[PDB]
């Protein structure tokens, strides 16, 4: 029982660790863009006012 | 640009928290793959025996 309860058990832990490294690389693709973004969001704000 | 500055900020702030989840029900499926094995190893402890 524990076997083929274990057995199906481990392809969801991995098929969920697999969107948590799609989720990873889509949050390192958006860092990217935070860094710049840091300085120009107070640089949109002159702007407008 | 104003408003995707406000979209920008709550897509930033909650896909992370939910992958931060993720691996925290990781380790809840991971763990109790890893129990299910530890129940597997104390029967085989009496069944080898």
């Amino acid at each position: 029982e524990l076997k083929e309860k274990f057995q199906s058990r481990t392809s969801e832990a991995a098929k969920l660790e697999a969107e948590v490294s799609k989720a990873q690389e889509t949050i390192k693709a958006a860092e990217v863009l935070i860094n710049q973004l840091d300085r120009e969001h107070k640089r949109w704000n002159a702007q407008v006012v | 640009g104003v408003s995707k500055l406000n979209e920008a900020k709550a897509l930033v702030d909650e896909l992370n928290r939910k992958a931060g989840e993720q691996s925290v029900l990781l380790k809840t499926k991971q763990d109790e793959a890893d129990a299910a094995l530890q129940m597997i190893t104390v029967s085989m402890q009496d069944a080898s025996e």
